[PDB]
């Protein structure tokens, strides 16, 4: 951290705080870790299968199963480099809300 | 004989008469086909 590098990962959760916020030194535990209960890892394409008249579009997780977006996700850094136009269009509004 | 679809009351729907006579009045289907145009999003597997 003296050379402006940082360990660990990154969390994108909506935190509507009013008091103290410390992004670099998070108090207590992290919300979830890869492989936790009801935590899914995105597949290597980052693809999204769009469901039709009234259902919600779903990410394609590790494997081939389409899992729904609203929940928890572990986005590896390489997938985010080839799916940012699909990140910012679908899952990132479900981060903001 | 040319018109069993118009005249004959024992005519079965779809029954032609091809080998001998050109039945001149038949019960056809008319297909209103729709041709889809495929245009999707193309992905790429990431590094590692």
């Amino acid at each position: 951290n003296l050379f402006n590098v940082a360990r660990g990962n990154l969390y994108l959760v909506q935190t509507a705080t009013n008091g103290n916020w410390s992004p670099m030194a998070p108090v207590a535990a992290p919300p979830f870790v890869r492989g936790g209960p009801n935590v899914r890892v995105v597949g290597r394409f980052g693809t999204i299968v769009p469901r039709p008249n009234g259902l919600e579009p779903q990410l394609i997780d590790d494997g081939n199963v389409p899992r729904d977006i609203a929940g928890d996700w572990v986005y590896p850094s390489d997938v985010l480099q080839v799916s940012v136009a699909v990140f910012r269009d679908y899952v990132w509004p479900m981060v903001k809300a | 004989l040319r018109w069993p679809g118009l005249v004959d009351p024992n005519y079965r729907v779809g029954t032609n008469d091809l080998p001998n006579r050109i039945t001149l009045y038949n019960s056809l289907y008319r297909y209103n086909f729709t041709y889809p145009t495929l245009d999707g999003i193309m992905y790429v597997r990431s590094a590692t």
